[PDB]
C-alpha cells in the first residue's frame, strides 16, 4: 500500500512513458474480458454472410426453418438495426 | 549306499528329458511359425501387425463449400 504508493509516484516522476504504456497495455489486457459488447461483436461478426446460404430439403418435419425469406421464423437482426 | 545316498533312479533324468525335449520341440516350431506369420503380414498388410497409419477421415469437413461443385 504505502510502498507501493511510494513506488508509482517515484515512477510516475522522470519515468512517465514507462507509467503510462504500462498502464495502457494493462487496461487493453483487462477491459476486454468485462465489456458487455464483446458479444455484440461477436454477434455481428456472425451476421456477416459471406457465402450463399445454401437452402435445405424439406421434409415435412422443419418448423423452425423458413420457406420465405419474410416469414416471421427464422434469425432477426432488430439488435442490429437498433444499435 | 552311494547309490541311495547322492544320486536317483534312471526314471527321474528319463522322463525330465523327456519334458525337456518336448518344450524345446514346442519353442522351435513356435518360432517357425512365428517368423512365416510376419512374413505374410508384411507381404499382404491384413494383419495387425506392419499397419501403417492413413489419413483420418474424421477430418474431412462435409458441409456446403461456397461453391456447389465442392
Ligand atoms: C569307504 C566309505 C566312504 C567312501 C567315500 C565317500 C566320500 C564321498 C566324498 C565325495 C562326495 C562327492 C560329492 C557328493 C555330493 C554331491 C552333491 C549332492 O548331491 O550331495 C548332497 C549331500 O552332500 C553332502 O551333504 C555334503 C558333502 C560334503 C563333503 C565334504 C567332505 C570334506 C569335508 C572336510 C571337512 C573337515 C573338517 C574341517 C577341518 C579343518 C545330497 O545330494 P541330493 O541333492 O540329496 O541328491 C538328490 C538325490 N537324493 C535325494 C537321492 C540324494
Ligand atoms: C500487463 C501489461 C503489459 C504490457 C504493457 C507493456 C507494453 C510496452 C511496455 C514495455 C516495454 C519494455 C519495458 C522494459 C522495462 C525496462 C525499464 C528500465 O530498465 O528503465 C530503468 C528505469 O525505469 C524503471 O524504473 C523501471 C520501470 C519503472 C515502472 C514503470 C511503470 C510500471 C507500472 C506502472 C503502472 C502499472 C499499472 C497502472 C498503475 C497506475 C494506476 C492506474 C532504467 O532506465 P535507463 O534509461 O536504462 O537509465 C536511466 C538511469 N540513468
Amino acid at each position: 500500500a504505502g510502498r507501493i504508493a511510494s513506488f508509482l509516484k517515484n515512477a510516475w516522476a522522470k519515468e512517465p512513458v514507462l507509467v503510462a504504456s504500462f498502464a495502457i497495455g494493462g487496461l487493453a489486457i483487462i477491459l476486454p474480458s468485462l465489456s458487455p459488447y464483446t458479444n455484440y461483436a461477436i454477434r455481428i461478426n456472425r451476421a456477416t454472410p459471406y457465402n450463399y446460404p445454401v437452402p435445405l430439403r424439406d421434409d415435412g418435419n422443419m418448423p423452425d426453418v423458413p420457406s420465405h425469406p419474410q416469414d416471421p421464423q427464422g434469425p432477426s437482426l432488430e439488435w442490429l438495426k437498433n444499435l | 549306499w552311494i547309490a541311495r545316498t547322492f544320486y536317483d533312479g534312471p526314471e527321474k533324468n528319463y522322463e525330465k528329458t523327456m519334458a525337456i525335449l518336448q518344450i524345446e520341440a514346442e519353442k522351435a516350431e513356435l518360432r517357425l511359425k512365428e517368423l512365416e506369420v510376419r512374413r505374410l503380414m508384411r507381404a499382404r498388410g491384413d494383419g495387425p501387425w506392419y499397419q501403417y497409419p492413413t489419413i483420418d477421415k474424421a477430418l474431412i469437413d462435409h458441409s456446403p463449400k461456397t461453391t456447389p461443385d465442392n
